[PDB]
């Protein structure tokens, strides 16, 4: 059994949002709902228990309520560090049988914009000696967390061999991503340059490396 | 201040049995919750201080939890593991309590008063009226939930992957800054952690002494079925060649630790 939550909710800085948690008389109706905050990269964090009681360290702007078989978590004065998946939970016809909600993703809009910092690494000598070649394009310190990466061999696009990660948050609330171009050492050395193009909010940053560039 | 530490395998083959351990330090019930990637939390089971165990009714036949007070552990057994069971397994402590209907202190259950006088909210009668029914002594039961449960402490979690593929330790390669790749007074240098399985890999820099601008990127799953990631740190450009920079790659699934020195790009 699973409690019903909205898939996601969003709000701008300083705004208010609420997440609902719908169940039945045997769980939510019992009147002892709990809420949990899961920030990707950290362990889950208990936020509310007993419908309305805040865990230690949770500020007042995190409020819990309930009307019948639907509990609600209200988050006011939204801050960037609130972004996380929020889950409700409750006992189900028993104080030891627990049920969780489907989870709700929180996005906080209106954070400071920032262009991407791009670093392109060519294949290392060690990787070449192992008969493989990987160009590594690291992308950091950008907001919003949306970018598109394109690669060039000389001046022409490269489609095959590209793997890119979906952006994720750094420790400073900005986003980072990485892209890889896999080559054989032969074709790394058979062309005069390779480039990584990162596009962010209509503007593009391009870095280039050359096999002839040692040091 | 309770601390919970999960231990067990990082990789299972299909239909294998998963045995996990949780070591409790400091000082209810101790139990297990899991979360498959991109999916919701799922309570598994728990054991209380009296030895009673309870299990997710949908999974009970597959689960088994035991405890040892002398070792301050609990265990978890999960039979018939499949790819559906790949998940992060969290050890938890939970507050539990069933409240029967009780009268407030200085009140006693007396069904005669509402039965015979029809008073409302009067299941309980104040003791000061010595068994007699006075409307100014009425009271409901203690207002409280019948069932109390919530997770009071969360472990850090153990990632368990179910796959037919076998463990593989990582190959670590340097991402050395070039003379053209610097950023003035600072520069980015990192390590490429290649071709490992399963997740996770953690990366520190200089045994944790270097934390400024450190970021470990999410892993990419290559068509080979092996993972790769990169870790980068920002460094003083004047220190390239003078200070030693080492990325400490830890791959618990293979009991492997690699300390790779990242030296300045050279024209040997």
């Amino acid at each position: 059994y699973e409690l019903t939550q909205p898939s996601s909710v969003s709000g701008s800085l300083g705004q208010r949002v609420s997440v609902t948690c719908s169940g039945s008389s045997s769980n939510v109706g019992n009147g002892y709902v709990s809420w949990y905050q899961l920030i990707p990269g950290s362990a889950p964090r208990t936020i509310i228990y007993g419908d309305t009681s805040r865990a230690s360290g949770v500020p007042e702007r995190f409020s819990g309520s309930r009307s019948g078989n639907t509990a609600t978590l209200t988050i006011s004065s939204l801050q960037a560090e609130d972004e996380a998946d929020f889950f409700c939970a409750s006992p189900d016809d028993s104080s030891s049988n627990a049920v969780f909600g489907s989870g709700t993703t929180l996005t906080v809009l209106g954070q400071p914009k920032s262009p991407p910092s791009v670093t392109l690494f060519p294949p290392s000598s060690e990787e070449l000696q192992a008969n493989k070649a990987t160009l590594v394009c690291l992308i950091s310190d950008f907001y919003p967390g949306a970018v598109t990466v394109a690669w060039k061999a000389d001046s022409s696009p490269v489609k095959a061999g590209v793997e890119t990660t979906t952006p994720s948050k750094q420790s400073n609330n900005k986003y980072a991503a990485s892209s890889y171009l896999s080559l054989t050492p032969e074709q790394w050395k058979s062309h005069r340059s390779y480039s990584c193009q990162v596009t962010h909010e209509g503007s593009t940053v391009e870095k280039t490396v050359a096999p002839t560039e040692c040091s | 201040q309770v601390q919970l530490r999960e231990s067990g395998p990082s990789l299972m083959k299909p239909s294998q049995t998963l045995s996990l351990t949780c070591t409790v330090s400091g000082s209810k019930s101790v139990g297990w919750v899991r979360q498959a990637p991109g999916k919701a939390l799922q309570w598994l089971g728990s054991v209380d201080t009296s030895g009673n165990t309870d299990y997710n009714p949908g999974l009970k036949s597959r689960l088994s939890i035991t405890k040892d007070n002398s070792k301050s552990r609990i265990s978890l057994t999960v039979t018939g593991m499949t790819t559906e069971d790949s998940a992060t397994y969290y050890c938890i402590t939970a507050h539990q309590k069933t409240n029967k209907k009780e009268c407030p202190e200085d009140y006693t259950y007396n069904p005669r008063c509402p039965q015979q006088y029809g008073w409302s909210d009067c299941d309980c009668m104040g003791d000061r009226f010595g068994g007699y029914c006075r409307q100014d002594g009425c009271s409901n039961y203690i207002h409280r939930s019948t069932y109390e449960w919530y997770v009071s402490a969360w472990g850090q979690g153990l990632l368990v992957t179910v796959s037919s593929a076998s463990t593989k330790g990582p190959s670590v390669f340097p991402l050395a800054p070039s003379s053209k790749s610097t950023s003035g007074g600072t520069a980015a240098l990192g390590c490429l952690v290649k071709d490992y399985f399963p997740e996770p890999v953690t990366v520190s820099w200089n045994s944790g002494a270097l934390t400024s601008g450190v970021h470990t990127f999410p892993a990419v799953l290559q068509s080979s079925g092996l993972y790769s990631l990169s870790s980068v740190v920002t460094v003083p450009s004047s220190s390239l060649g003078t200070q030693t920079y080492i990325c400490n790659v830890n791959h618990k699934p293979s009991n492997t630790k690699v300390d790779k020195r990242v030296e300045p790009k050279s024209c040997d």
